[PDB]
């Protein structure tokens, strides 16, 4: 079915260029225009522009006229966003969206997973992962988690038991510490009963800096 | 490349319908535009979109087409409709004008020319110049033969005649000039402008 | 009401340049194709160039290919035609016209008056006016040896039973025309206006 | 630029009908589309103003200068951010509204409170991070007070809050008191005192041997 | 070349007349419609430029839509034109 897979998170220095890619599949490429939309952390949706894969025609929003280029590649059903002269106002998650409708009807029926690009002169740093072990007074619901402590830039992913443990998980929004490095925590409530028999794994992922840590949690 | 033919002239009596036809290969599959141009004036659009469409133009103008032809048809022609008519079509971005069709509205009765022959004015002679002007006016149809005589014999050198053109009163006028040196003027005793119009000849001598 | 006012025509030496201009009023100029059309006196209508309202669509006629640039400034409701390397077979009436539809329907729905462009090594010359005295009569005056062509004659709205004959082209290269009025057998003055030299003469008669 | 205006936030009682407005000059003459977006996810079209695209609980309407999204029998799973969207043919721009954060009302629930001491793994590094967790409480307003030997801490903690949960409409909060291993060593008792509706009295979780 | 130049180069008369006969007429018409698709197909990028081609058909016939009702009717016929010719309706195309 319809599927949009975007490139990983990226960090770029002020004044540099970022290139984001989006590979589509499961539908007839060249039948629908592709759009790019961005979202600054905690802000609204902002349309960037579009490309028609059938013609290579583009329409860009005024804000980016002169700093944005979009291209499309029919050998692999892939479109590209390229943004130059970056400033911190450009840090956002960037989405590709598949258009739908004809004539006066134009909306978005499918989206990529998003690509967070951070424009910063600071250097990337993977996190240290520490456990939040359940207490010894835990009455027989208990709580436990990981603390993902000094990383930069922002996107870090946390699973539990390689995705098996889903219910009862809370991964918190990262907070920026006075050092300029981020810290987040992810916790999960488990049977007060089966604690010292169920093995709990973290699986922290920090794609910038290519970090992948698995931490075990126990008392 | 694409070609449009029109009859060079078309004559109609006052009140009859006039038909101007434009021909081109499968012209019926294109739109035809029609333009009326009276002498000394700019063209006027009178039919557009293959002659089914008018404008704030008189209702007697209409258009039609069939196969390889498009037709401007003027019902009850009125004399003020006397003009040239041009059809227009387009071929891959190139506008193609037909050759003109000249629409004549008849009814005018034969009118014999009045001829006026002028000698050179003293003002001109004092300027080392000499010109005889022969004005011919108020005749129909518009066609005259002009001949100059020097003391009763033909003179061809220095003659310039105009093609007749319509007048305000829908009749025709024309003129003829014989350029002489001042000595040729008073050397001979008589000059003659002789005008033949439909087998009647009128002449004036100075 | 639509109005196209044309300017920039006149006498031009062969090989020379000429910039034609058209000022529009009465419609939103920036919504229409504009065009230039020409016509040698007594011949048919011949297109020259047109361009989109604001666009990549510019067409030039093969007859003048590589010798003219069309342009417009829509803030000033103005269309331009630059003509280079002009030749004697380029003298003609030039019209400005508005184009209205497309893709098979385009029409020239409003036309400017024609200005005359004359391409010639000859110099502009004002006419000399001579009187034509009368002998139950008619008199007039003679405009002689002028270049280029456009000349007009009146009688300060004596208003009005008159015909200024078309002009003759003498072998010399200068034109000459006459203008005669008819009156009962008081004071009669003829006024000639040769704009291409800015000559305005008044003449009395016997 | 063509601007679509939305109220920034909106609270709605569960099981009632929600109406979110999207304001713009002559908006009713355009096609208006609506998206719902949940934390960390791409938007999802919920009203498509398409004639090609069985009825559901989401409905849009327009008149004059206003487009409106209507949600019937509002549910906990309807929390999120809602965006209206047009295509302006005059500018040939896609335009989004600012967004409306819809929070769904619920019965009051107190938080289960947990305190976590720093790992020994972290302590060798020179820093200590003690974490207080407030799990699945409602409403959002909550106070967390750190105490060390019963002294109030100030300026050495940060908290983070999750978005409203889509299955039970509760919130969760995390507070982190950060000290140096040197400050951590000298003191013994570390406590987390929370006040909240649904707590008749503040709940205090602590640990010794710090 | 631009769509401006591509569309103007084509003869849209069979397309405009084909639509007019259906809305105003509430064989020759397969050949007229066939000639319509032939004229659209002559465009170098006929799938692109389709919007411009439809807009030009509408602009060409607008004066003949004397009615509030005829204009809806012409629009639906127009909107179905691309499919009739085995093309896709264009995507950002306001026919108003």
């Amino acid at each position: 079915q319809v599927q949009l897979v975007q490139s990983g998170p990226d960090v770029r220095k002020p004044g540099a260029t970022v290139k984001v890619s989006c590979q589509t599949s499961g539908y007839r490429f060249t039948d629908y225009e592709m759009n790019w939309v961005r979202q600054a952390p905690g802000q609204g949706l902002e349309w960037i522009g579009l490309i028609n894969p059938h013609s290579g025609d583009t329409a860009y929003a005024q804000k980016f006229q002169g700093r944005v280029t979009m291209t499309s590649d029919t050998s692999d059903s892939t479109v590209y966003l390229e943004l130059s002269g970056l400033t911190p106002d450009d840090t956002a998650v960037y989405y590709c969206a598949r258009s739908q409708g004809t004539f006066e009807v134009y909306y978005f029926v499918s989206w990529g997973q998003g690509s967070l690009v951070t424009v910063s002169s600071a250097s990337t740093k993977g996190p240290s992962v520490f456990p939040l072990a359940p207490s010894s007074k835990s009455t027989s619901t208990a709580a436990l988690g990981c603390l993902v402590k000094d990383y930069f830039p922002e996107p870090v992913t946390v699973s539990w038991n390689s995705g098996a443990l889903t219910s009862g998980v809370h991964t918190f929004p990262a907070v920026l510490q006075s050092s300029g490095l981020y810290s987040l925590s992810s916790v999960v409530t488990v049977p007060s009963s089966s604690l010292g028999t169920q093995t709990y794994i973290c699986n922290v992922n920090h794609k910038p800096s290519n970090t992948k840590v698995d931490k075990k949690v126990e008392p | 490349s694409y070609e449009l033919t029109q009859p060079p002239s078309v004559s109609v009596s006052p009140g009859q319908t006039a038909s101007v036809t434009c021909s081109g290969d499968k012209l019926g599959e294109r739109y035809v535009s029609w333009y009326q141009q009276k002498a000394g004036q700019s063209p006027d659009l009178v039919i557009y979109q293959t002659n089914q469409r008018p404008s704030g133009i008189p209702e007697r103008f209409s258009g039609s087409d069939s196969g390889n032809t498009a037709t401007l048809t003027i019902s009850g022609t009125q004399g003020l409709d006397e003009a040239d008519y041009y059809c227009l079509t387009w071929d891959r971005g190139t506008p193609v004008f037909g050759t003109g069709t000249k629409v004549t509205v008849l009814g005018q009765p034969k009118a014999n020319p009045t001829v006026t022959l002028f000698p050179p004015s003293s003002e001109e002679l004092q300027a080392n110049k000499a010109t005889l002007v022969c004005l011919i006016s108020d005749f129909y149809p518009g066609a005259v033969t002009v001949a100059w005589k020097a003391d009763g014999s033909p003179v061809k050198a220095g003659v310039e005649t105009t093609k007749p053109s319509k007048q305000s009163n829908n009749k025709y006028a024309a003129s003829s000039y014989l350029s002489l040196t001042p000595e040729q003027w008073k050397s001979h005793r008589s000059y003659s402008c002789q005008v033949t119009h439909e087998g009647s000849t009128v002449e004036k001598t100075v | 009401q639509v109005q196209l006012v044309e300017s920039g025509g006149g006498l031009v030496k062969p090989g020379g340049s000429l910039r034609l201009s058209c000022v529009a009023s009465g419609f939103t100029f920036s919504d229409f194709y504009m065009s230039w059309i020409r016509q040698a006196p007594g011949k048919g209508l011949e297109w020259v160039s047109y361009m989109s309202a604001t666009g990549g669509n510019i067409y030039y006629a093969d007859s003048m290919k590589g010798r003219l640039t069309i342009s417009r400034d829509n803030t000033k409701n103005s269309l331009f035609l630059q003509m280079n390397s002009l030749r004697a077979d380029d003298t003609a009436l030039y019209y400005c016209a508005r184009r209205k539809f497309g893709a098979g329907s385009a029409i020239f729905d409003h036309w400017s008056q024609g200005t005359l462009v004359t391409v010639s090594s000859a110099s502009t010359k004002g006419p000399s006016v001579f009187p034509l005295a009368p002998s139950g009569a008619a008199l007039g005056c003679l405009v002689k040896d002028y270049f280029p062509e456009p000349v007009t004659v009146s009688w300060n709205s004596g208003a009005s039973g008159v015909h200024t004959f078309p002009a003759v082209l003498q072998s010399s290269g200068l034109y000459s025309l006459s203008s005669v009025v008819t009156v009962p057998s008081q004071t009669y003055i003829c006024n000639v206006n040769h704009k291409p030299s800015n000559t305005k003469v008044d003449k009395k008669v016997e | 630029s063509y601007v679509l205006t939305q109220p920034p936030s909106m609270s709605v009682a569960p099981g009632t009908t929600a109406s979110i407005p999207c304001g713009a000059n002559n908006i009713a003459k355009k096609r208006v589309h609506w998206y719902r977006q949940k934390p960390g996810q791409a938007p999802v079209v919920v009203v498509s103003d398409d004639e090609d695209r069985i009825p559901d609980r989401f409905s849009g309407s327009k008149s004059g200068d206003t487009a409106t999204l209507t949600i019937s029998r509002v549910e906990a799973g309807d929390e999120g951010d809602y965006y209206c969207q047009v295509w302006d043919s005059k500018t040939d721009h896609v335009v989004f509204g600012g967004g409306t954060k819809v929070t769904v009302l619920r019965t009051v629930a107190a938080p289960s409170v947990f305190i976590f001491p720093p790992s020994d793994e972290q302590l060798k590094s020179g820093t200590a991070s003690v974490v207080c967790l407030l799990n699945n409480f409602y409403p959002r307003e909550a106070k967390v007070q750190w105490k060390v030997d019963n002294a109030l801490q100030s300026g050495n903690s940060q908290e983070s809050v999750t978005e409203q949960d889509s299955k039970d409409s509760t919130y969760s909060l995390s507070s982190t008191l950060t000290l140096s291993k040197a400050d951590y060593e000298k003191h013994k008792v570390y406590a987390c005192e929370v006040t909240h509706q649904g707590l008749s009295s503040p709940v205090t979780k602590s640990f010794n041997r710090g | 070349m631009s769509c401006e130049r591509q569309v103007d180069r084509v003869n849209l008369k069979p397309c405009e007349q084909h639509i007019m006969q259906r809305i105003m007429g509430e064989t020759r018409s397969s050949d007229q419609q066939q000639r319509c698709c032939d004229e659209l197909n002559e465009m170098e990028n006929t799938q692109g430029c389709m919007c411009e081609a439809l807009q030009q058909i509408m602009e060409n016939q607008c004066d003949r839509l004397q009615d509030r009702q005829m204009v809806q009717q012409f629009k639906r016929e127009l909107m179905s034109l691309p499919q009739q010719c085995n093309f896709r309706a264009p995507q950002r195309c306001d026919l108003d």
